[PDB]
């Protein structure tokens, strides 16, 4: 699952910018890929105290095309 | 507080030496 | 690539046996002229002076393989 | 008429459009030049050169035309020399250096084109002109004429001009030409020097003050150009100059003193003594002179005489210093920047010979002066002298006066001065261990200025800490350094980034000094305060903040949590690719510290998960980060994790580990030798694989492995990888084929040109043109790369009927 | 395209954005050999131009180690044109 819930929040404008650092996104969040959830649990926890618990073109953002 | 005490000493001490 | 043409002795898909060997021979004689030990070897082997060996190599630079194919 | 329009078309295609249009049009003008004729062609070109609108690069291209048409036209220019010259001459006097050099270039070309006799016959009527401006340009024209042609060629003309009895204006211009020749030519004068001096020599003796002045300036210019050689040439003029020094007054004497100042550095030590002493009887008298032009000269002559080897340090100490300090080291001299810089220089040179303490002891009494600008002058002089010579010469009683004065000057300047910051930092760093007794006074003075209300004034106080914390280490360091740091810790909330950068630059200087246990804002309080500062937009803040977080990671890793470091790494991650070189270098160094701090395992696991889920921008940043975690810590800790990411059956993660490996091998360089055998089987899979981008970047890994391991053996593993690179030689996609050429150009170095030739031979004459095109492209890279090495490696090719193809010399035996 | 005229005494320069990149390969790893540019590319307005982009040069341009090994320092004045 790529969906993540977040607590201890301050806007949507803040929230998306804040979470974009843990990986691409297609309160609650929905990442493209599962590993973003590992990054969020490691890092966005404690980041106020923030608190955290658990098509083609969109995938083509992860591509290494030159 | 030494800070201003020593500041005033420096400036006067020259104008006494002058 | 085009810029390789700045450098003599490169080739291309219509380079002939004669063109390629003439560059190998010219590069070889220039190498012999520079490498003092390789020039020593030929002077001793021919029993000839290093100055005449150098001169003979320079004379060979003009037409090292004989005339172009036709 | 229409061909003149073609000149317009050709000018247009030079002045505008693509470089081959310019090149073609220039070739057209230049070969057509004979037909166009000098008259019409210059009637058309000179209006452009006269236009105020013409850019420097347009003018330069028009000069690149003028040179070539002048060469082509040659003698055809002779009727038009006069007209051409008067348009060009003003360039020789333009303040723009490039407009000036361009004018000299075209007068040079015009003088190669036109006969010497015609240049002389053109410019001779201006020798005698009433306007000094006309004479001045004419003198510069003839100097360029002399430069382009032989100097001896012009000598017989100069010999007539300098004895032209009927006009002082003419004799004057002759000697201007002789001066201008020396200014233009430089050391190239030397073989013609005595010929030039013997043209001037009678002028110093003349009955006209103008002619004596210009002849003294000519001799100054020749002596300047000749330095240090050529004294034997000037033996003619030595007597006339002293006979003049003892007699002349005003700017007419300033001219003779200028000449002498350039002659004394040319002399042997015995003559340097005799003639310096001859100077001082008059030069000391001129120390009283009201004239700023004279004062400029006498400081120059002092600098030149005292800089000469012969003159005793004791002579300077006894006869120069007392009148010099009396007349120049006084308040009135600070008022003019010209005199100011000249006096500072002259004084520093006196210090170079006589010693630091002899000069500094005459100056330091004025560090405590009234005037800011005069305190600035002495401070700049002490700055320069102790930067040159250090503290060794200075008495204890002179330290006391230096430091008292330095502290007073700093507490006195109303506005932050760079000079005071320089002087204070220099003197403290020079004195070093000797500063120990004064540290309380220094610290109190800094701390006072660091509590000041002004932004700039606190910036200067923090800068001073930054430059001097190394000296402050000496004693009670924990006590003093610590309170300075607690004051700085308050200013970490600065509204001004210029200031904050310095606060950080001062904190950085403290942690490079203090043992981290004795920190007064504890590291637990320091780091959290810095974490929001890492995100500041301003370069100076980012540099000093990242670099400071660096020293905390390096020196005091233990005081903060693994997770605290982990969050810091993840924020630093994008700064690895920041625009500014300083910010990147700070980020690279300090990510390297924090990777040691965390330990490689979980920072790498975090980086490999980031490498799977971010945009191309941040994914390339993780490839840089993973390589830092390899070069720092252990490479052997990184590769096992990357090997496992490649076992994930998804093209995007697999492609990611290939970029990671490609940068890792570029980055770790010579360390790569231990790792080729381990990474080899991954590169087999990657280079056998169907994906175009796998094969592209596996080829890029092979380039960097190859260039990194050159000379450390491993050619067995690189030969093996060449068997998988080489089949890709017929790939047609731009990115894969350029990466394959890159790999082959790498392997040419590490396996050598012999091997690369052995792969080319069967394709050079293969039936198919599409094999030949590809193989000759590769061969040409090997050939350009390794032309002399290939001599040994070429195969035996047998003779034919018409042609000899054996190399018999290499068949010889000894 | 690269200029490839014979290089001279003039040192190549880089703007802040391109600072530390190798003109030939655009890598930022291990600058080793000072870039040298032809006089024409360093004349007047051209003087002080960034080798890669022609911007004001804040630092000296440096060819990387990988390029120096391959003798790519030797091809001629690497001013991009
Ligand atoms: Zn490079
Ligand atoms: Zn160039
Ligand atoms: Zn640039």
């Amino acid at each position: 699952n790529t969906n993540v819930y977040v607590s201890g929040l301050p806007t949507v404008d803040e929230f998306i910018q804040l979470m974009s650092k843990f990986g691409i996104i297609m309160g609650l969040c929905c990442y493209l890929k599962r590993e973003s959830v590992e990054l969020a649990l490691k890092l966005l926890d404690e980041d106020y105290k923030l608190h955290v618990e658990v098509l083609s073109m969109q995938q083509k953002q992860l591509d290494w095309r030159p | 507080e030494e800070e201003m005490r020593k500041r005033k000493e420096r400036v006067e001490k020259w104008r006494e030496e002058q | 690539e085009h810029l390789q043409s700045k450098y003599i002795g490169t080739g291309h898909a219509d380079t002939t046996k004669w063109e390629w060997l003439v560059n190998q021979h010219r590069d070889s004689y220039c190498s012999y002229m520079g490498h003092f030990d390789l020039l020593n070897y030929f002077a001793i082997a021919e029993n000839e002076s290093k100055a005449r060996v150098r001169f003979n190599l320079m004379e060979k630079m003009l037409q090292p393989c004989g005339p172009p194919a036709d | 008429e229409q061909k003149e329009r073609k000149i317009m078309k050709l000018l247009l295609k030079i002045k505008n459009g693509t470089p081959p249009m310019r090149k073609a049009a220039l070739r057209q003008i230049t070969d057509k030049a004979r037909e166009f004729g000098a008259g019409p062609l210059f009637n058309q070109i000179l209006p452009l050169l006269m236009s105020p609108t013409l850019e420097d690069q347009e003018r330069h291209l028009l000069v690149k035309v003028i040179d070539r048409i002048l060469y082509k036209l040659d003698d055809l220019v002779r009727p038009y020399v006069h007209k051409i010259l008067v348009v060009i001459e003003p360039l020789l006097i333009d303040e723009d250096y490039y407009a000036r050099v361009e004018g000299r270039e075209i007068i040079s070309n015009l003088a190669k084109a036109a006969g010497l006799a015609t240049m002389i016959s053109t410019m001779r009527p201006d020798i005698d002109n009433m306007d000094e401006y006309v004479r001045n340009t004419t003198a510069r024209a003839f100097a360029v004429v002399a430069s382009a042609l032989g100097i001896p060629s012009l000598l017989p003309f100069l010999k007539a001009v300098c004895k032209s009895k009927k006009s002082w204006q003419a004799r004057h211009t002759g000697i201007k030409i002789v001066q201008q020749i020396a200014i233009l030519m430089g050391c190239a004068i030397l073989p013609h020097l005595r010929s030039l001096v013997e043209i001037i020599e009678h002028g110093l003796v003349d009955e006209q003050q103008k002619v004596r002045t210009i002849s003294a300036l000519a001799i100054a210019a020749l002596a300047e150009a000749a330095t240090p050689y050529g004294i034997e040439s000037f033996d003619s003029v030595l007597k006339p100059l002293w006979k003049g020094i003892r007699q002349h007054r005003g700017k007419g004497l300033a001219a003779f003193l200028k000449a002498i100042g350039y002659l004394i550095p040319l002399m042997d030590a015995e003559y340097a003594n005799y003639y310096t002493r001859e100077v001082m009887l008059i030069l000391i008298r001129e120390f009283q002179s009201p004239d700023e032009e004279m004062k400029k000269i006498v400081l120059k002559v002092v600098k030149q005489c005292c800089g000469t080897d012969g003159v005793e340090a004791n002579y300077i100490k006894t006869e120069i210093l007392p009148p010099f300090f009396k007349h120049f080291w006084q308040h009135r001299m600070a008022l003019d920047r010209r005199n100011y810089r000249q006096l500072v220089d002259t004084t520093v040179e006196l210090a170079n010979k006589v010693g630091a303490a002899e000069i500094i002891s005459r100056i330091v009494d004025d560090l405590k002066d009234e005037a800011e600008q005069y305190r600035k002058m002495v401070m700049e002089t002490i700055e320069k002298i102790m930067g040159n010579l250090g503290a060794a010469d200075i008495d204890h009683k002179l330290e006391e006066q230096l430091i008292d004065g330095i502290l007073y000057a700093f507490q006195e300047q109303t506005t932050e001065d760079s000079v005071m910051l320089n002087g204070f930092g220099t003197v403290v760093n020079a004195l070093g261990k000797r500063v120990k007794p004064y540290l309380p006074q220094i610290c109190g003075t800094v701390l006072w200025r660091l509590n000041n209300k002004s932004a700039k004034v606190r910036q200067q106080a923090a800068d001073l800490i930054s430059r001097t914390a190394v000296v402050m280490k000496t004693c009670q360091e924990e006590k003093l350094m610590g309170h300075l740091g607690v004051v700085l810790y308050e200013y970490l909330g600065e509204e001004y980034p210029e200031v904050l950068g310095s606060i950080l630059g001062a904190l950085k200087a403290i942690v490079n000094v203090i043992g981290m246990h004795k920190m007064t804002p504890p590291i637990k309080d320091l780091l959290p305060r810095l974490t929001p500062i890492l995100k500041n937009r301003h370069e100076k803040v980012q540099e000093n903040c990242i670099d400071l977080v660096g020293r905390i990671a390096d020196r005091g890793a233990e005081y903060v949590s693994a997770r605290e470091w982990m969050r810091i790494c993840f924020e630093l991650l994008e700064l690895l690719k920041a625009h500014k070189k300083a910010i990147r270098r700070a980020t690279v160094n300090t990510f390297g510290y924090i990777a040691k701090a965390i330990g490689p395992h979980d920072v790498l696991a975090t980086l490999l998960n980031n490498l799977k889920v971010q945009e191309r921008q941040n994914r390339v940043c993780t490839t840089v980060a993973i390589a830092i975690v390899a070069e720092t810590c252990s490479p052997f800790t990184v590769l096992p994790a990357l090997m496992n990411e490649y076992r994930v059956p998804e093209l995007n993660v697999q492609n990611g580990v290939l970029k990671s490996l490609s940068f890792l091998f570029e980055y770790i360089g010579e360390m790569g030798k231990d790792y080729i055998y381990a990474v080899t089987p991954l590169l087999e899979d990657a280079l056998m694989d169907r994906d175009l981008v796998h094969r592209q970047t596996a080829s890029a890994v092979v380039q960097h492995m190859s260039l990194g391991v050159y000379g450390f053996g491993c050619e067995d593993s690189l030969n093996h990888l060449l068997n998988y690179v080489w089949p890709n030689v017929f790939e047609t996609s731009p990115h894969v084929i350029q990466a394959v050429m890159g790999a082959l150009e790498g392997l040419r170095v590490a396996i050598g040109p012999c091997r690369m030739l052995q792969y080319c031979l069967q394709g050079l004459f293969h039936p198919a043109r599409k094999v030949r095109d590809v193989y000759w492209k590769i061969y040409n890279s090997i050939y350009i790369g390794s032309q002399d090495a290939l001599i040994a490696h070429y195969p035996r090719i047998y003779n034919d009927d018409k042609n000899t193809y054996i190399r018999y010399e290499l068949d010889y035996i000894l | 395209i690269f200029c490839r005229k014979q290089a001279g005494v003039a040192i190549g320069r880089l703007c802040e954005k391109c600072d530390g990149k190798c003109v030939i390969c655009d890598s930022y790893v291990r600058p080793c050999t000072l870039v040298r540019i032809c006089d024409e590319c360093n004349y007047g307005s051209y003087q002080g131009r960034c080798v890669i982009c022609g911007g004001p040069g804040v630092s000296d341009a440096y060819y990387c180690k990988e390029c120096t090994i391959q003798e790519k320092d030797r091809d001629g004045c690497p001013k991009i044109v």
